[PDB]
RNA sequence: CUAAGAAAUUCACGGCGGGCUUGAUGUCCGCGUCUACCUGGUUCACUGCCGUAUAGGCAG
């Protein structure tokens, strides 16, 4: 629950005081980062694209964050047979459920 | 401690040259008594004209920049002073030390009065911010905006009515505009918890805060003692050490029509939290409250848990 | 005795990457210069028809999904629209010497294993396994999706000693079944060659060419390449086909899978088709692992109980153990 | 007992891409070698597809391979769910063949729906259909596309003989390969409608063409078994049957007519739908796709 | 109605001479990535226009 909100702290600091954010410097694997941590700009900037005007379900970067949360724990081999990782999967599940709903209104 | 009808939001208050000593022991962010006395000054000036009750106050603190420097070879950090005009003879001035910190806070409020039913929502938020521009929060000025004009307007949420869905989606709109900060509450119960935990010895309440302003590198039975949050020492209020005087029997008062007691400060515990942690934002408010019969004059966040 | 902590067997029956080319049928006797199948891309728009989410039965959320379709860029591989035959060509090389590992810690466990395998070979050659590998060269098992729905499939296998065909073979991959391994006077001519290759008595290099009539302008199915993230759906995020030197090709390990599907032995299948020879013998598409480790038919169970504890498995299962040493692997601990 | 988490169904009735070529009407005798239709520009830069102005007839040609074996999934986790799925289709095929399905498939080749925006506005459309057991044609056909109704399905002894061929392919009785050739009078130098690239046009040998899946969408408008209304004509057989151009869907999961809800009843829960509803269940197994959890 | 209320640290400066980082090395071995799809949601609210004047066989 700290990390679910620390990323939100990381989101708003990157959102604030950077209006000139764009995709052109150094993009190799940064998909939908223009969609979630965008500059709102009071306008859209698009020519051969329609996605920039609005936004719905920015969840794949949250799933990639959820794929990072499985990578965040380093190594534990005795947790798979126990239901502790099944409890941790619920810990992964009950915090993304809060995380997706918070993440909606930045684009919904 | 009355439950608020509305929630007035002061969006991003940039604060120049605020105070940073805040107690005889706890340097840093200024005292929450400065914020509770600030809202009572708005209730002094505005809330009697709009017929509203401004009691609670939340503390967000988007940016804290203190004027400190550590010297060469030390690890403790000393303060930055200012010059003063010279003496009568013009030799030099004596040195008093005053902490000084730039600050950027946001202030939730609580509204109770019938002026919500009379004046519209924008009329409430306009009369307060136009007054709060030409005032002082922590002994320092309040600065206006320039060059991008984004964070200027206020907000107000009538959180008295509506279904629990209609509150909770609307409640997530304030947490957007309070997101780069860190909300501040008092934890009076954790200090009561760890005193009863530390009963292998016979410690004191002041000896517990020294074990919460900590880096207790514990030797192995090496390791660092864990923290459940960003626990921090705050001044909790005041405690009188003198009997209650008549208004005209203490020399050099401010005014001669109010009673006086000489008090101490009074130290407590506080935790800095993200605004998405707390479920209900009405639990976040600081309420000054005091029983004048004995000597307590304190403030806290009630109803928090 | 104890097992070596590291065992590393180099593989045998080492295939190559098969190119694909197309042409007209009855020109297959002169298929020296057919043009190769080129991977080309197209634009695919499809609706959202997938397994429904839990507690998501809102009809407007269905209808809003119609307003947001799936613009999607794939790549495909069709034949030239006048051609009907698919020429697939690769070269299989038989190495031999399946007993000797590359890396091995214990010198005693190595020398016991070499006496264990040489006991097997002198009692019975590789001609039982080479009877079974010859069928997967006979029937076009390496035509994975392309074989399904074909009029005629014809397989030509050439043995090249110098740069010259020493002996040809001519196979009808549809008359030869896909499940049953029947003997032949023509298959045993090719099975004795592979058994001589695996034993190390000589050199075997086979040129495998498989023709398959499909139709005018239909679709062939090369192996599919893993895709990294490059942005939105446009940019071939959906599907990328494997191609080397602009010719739609099949991975070698997919063909190396399709050769070693000889294990008709099982816990619990009589004649339900052979499985690929795997330790913990499994099928990725079927999802189930046959030959479980709690069952004693496991490779790691049978091998350790024959080299350390020195009892023979069933001869029914002895052909399984040697086939896991021909494919190689990171064995041991 | 339950559906497997992986259900991949290899599709059947696999089409190809459709080459386009011009030519004059009543030149159908020597109609083998035509010049095709290229993709040129006009100016702001767009890509248009037009006939040579001397010709009036678009020629469309693709091939179709009927595979069959519609019951077996290509990938399935549990075998007991796999076996009873094969038992359920064996219940279907033994009770009735693929004939009623294929007779509705026999229409979509005759009245040329694969001429999507080319049939509307035409005045004479003729479709050739040839069965090729070898390189030779073993069985030929000849069908008017305008006389056979686009919105209404009717039977014919020529169509039913063609329907039994596609029924023989889907049941696995043998090999069925088809050569569909469509001549259509549109006019001199008119705008034909190829498939729209994501904006160029899909050309292959610099000859403008239609996507293969955009033809297969036209060969599966069989589902007249709506929840709501058959008055709008047939619609392509899809799970959660929905049309992008009409915008709305049909066959909601709140309705009990959903393909997933039907398949759980018809296989797992042993609850048979109507026989008219059974044809919708099988015609998505010919479509194929990732099913299951 | 605020640990309330008030406040100029300033001026000036040479961082600098010198330097051998070398020697040697086996990354091995194994693998199935599959299954489906309408881009006819305008590639300039337009490509030529009598007068930008909702003026058109407008090429619609």
């Amino acid at each position: 629950a700290q990390i679910c909100d620390e990323a939100l702290q990381y989101a708003a600091r990157l959102r604030e005081l950077e209006p000139g954010w764009s995709a052109t410097p150094g993009c190799q694997l940064h998909d939908a980062e223009q969609l979630w941590l965008d500059p709102l700009r009071a306008q859209t900037d698009e020519t051969f694209l329609q996605r920039r005007l609005r936004g719905d379900w920015p969840a794949e970067v949250g799933n990639r964050f959820a794929n990072w949360l499985n990578r965040a724990v380093s190594s534990d081999s005795q947790i798979l047979g126990s239901p502790e990782a099944a409890q941790w999967s619920q810990e992964l599940s009950k915090e993304l459920t809060m995380f997706k709903e918070i993440l909606e209104d930045e684009r919904d | 401690v009355t439950d608020p009808e509305a929630l007035l939001l002061l969006p991003r208050l940039s604060i120049q040259n605020a105070n940073a000593i805040s107690s005889p022991l706890t340097w840093g962010f200024p005292s929450p008594g400065a914020f509770t006395g600030f809202v009572h000054a708005l209730q002094r000036r505005v809330g009697i004209s709009l017929d509203i009750e401004l009691d609670g106050v939340g503390i967000v603190c988007h940016r804290f920049e203190a004027q400190i420097s550590q010297p060469a070879g030390k690890r403790t950090k000393v303060f930055n002073l200012t010059r003063n005009p010279l003496n009568r003879d013009g030799s030099t001035a004596a040195i008093v030390e005053e902490g000084r910190a730039h600050l950027e806070v946001s202030l939730l409020l609580g509204v109770h009065g019938d002026g919500l039913d009379d004046h519209p929502a924008q009329e409430i938020a306009r009369q307060v911010q136009e007054q709060a521009g030409a005032m002082r929060l922590a002994g320092g000025s309040i600065l206006p905006w320039c060059n991008e004009r984004f964070p200027a307007p206020n907000a107000e949420l009538l959180m008295l009515g509506g279904s629990d869905e209609q509150r909770r989606k609307n409640q997530r709109r304030l947490t957007r505009r309070l997101l780069p900060g860190f909300a501040l509450v008092s934890r009076e119960a954790l200090l009561q918890q760890h005193l009863e935990t530390l009963r292998t010895t016979l410690p004191e309440a002041t000896t517990l805060d020294a074990l919460l302003d900590l880096c207790r590198i514990n030797f192995e039975p090496w390791q660092v003692r864990d923290k459940p949050g960003w626990l921090v020492p705050i001044p909790a209020g005041y405690n009188a050490l003198s009997p209650l005087y008549l208004p005209g029997e203490v020399r050099n008062a401010r005014d001669r029509e109010t009673p006086l007691r000489f008090v101490e400060n009074l130290f407590g515990l506080g935790e800095w939290l993200s605004p998405h942690r707390v479920a209900a934002l009405s639990d976040l408010l600081w309420y000054h409250h005091a029983e004048p019969d004995k000597g307590l004059y304190r403030w806290s966040t009630p109803r928090f848990v | 005795l104890s097992t070596a902590s590291v065992l590393a067997f180099e593989r045998k029956l080492d295939p190559s990457d098969a190119l694909m080319s197309a042409g007209a049928w009855a020109q297959r006797d002169a298929s020296q210069e057919w043009p190769a199948v080129t991977v080309r891309e197209k634009s695919v728009r499809g609706t959202i028809s997938n397994r429904l989410k839990t507690k998501d039965r809102d009809p407007a959320k269905l209808d809003a999904s119609i307003q947001s379709p799936n613009l999607q860029t794939v790549d495909v591989a069709n034949l030239p629209s006048d051609a009907d035959t698919l020429k697939v060509r690769f070269t299989l090389r038989v190495l031999g010497g399946a007993g000797t590992p590359s890396a091995c810690n214990d010198a005693a466990y190595r020398d016991k294993l070499l006496q264990t395998v040489a006991t097997y070979v002198n009692d019975q050659g590789f001609a039982e396994l080479a009877r079974r590998y010859a069928h997967n060269l006979a029937n076009a098992r390496f035509l994975w999706r392309n074989r399904v729905g074909a009029e005629a499939v014809e397989v030509r296998i050439n043995h090249i000693r110098q740069g010259e065909v020493a002996r040809a073979w001519r196979f009808d991959a549809l008359a030869i079944g896909l499940r049953d391994f029947k003997a032949d006077a023509e298959l045993d001519a090719l099975a004795e060659l592979i058994a001589s290759g695996l034993s190390g008595s000589g050199h075997v290099l086979l040129e495998v060419v498989a023709f398959a009539r499909i139709g005018d302008g239909q679709e062939v199915f090369p192996s599919q390449e893993l895709i990294l993230d490059k942005g939105d759906k446009k940019g071939q995020k959906s599907k990328t086909l494997y191609s080397v030197r602009d010719a739609a090709a099949i991975h070698s390990q997919k063909i190396g899978n399709a050769l070693r599907t000889i294990d008709t032995w099982y816990p619990d299948e009589d004649g339900l088709g052979p499985i690929a020879v795997e330790p913990y013998g499994s099928v990725t598409s079927q999802g189930k692992a046959y030959r479980q480790p709690k069952q004693k038919l496991d490779f790691y169970t049978l091998l350790d109980n024959w080299v350390l504890r020195d009892e023979a498995p069933a001869v029914e299962q002895q052909h399984y153990v040697i086939a896991n040493l021909i494919r190689g692997g990171v064995f041991g601990e």
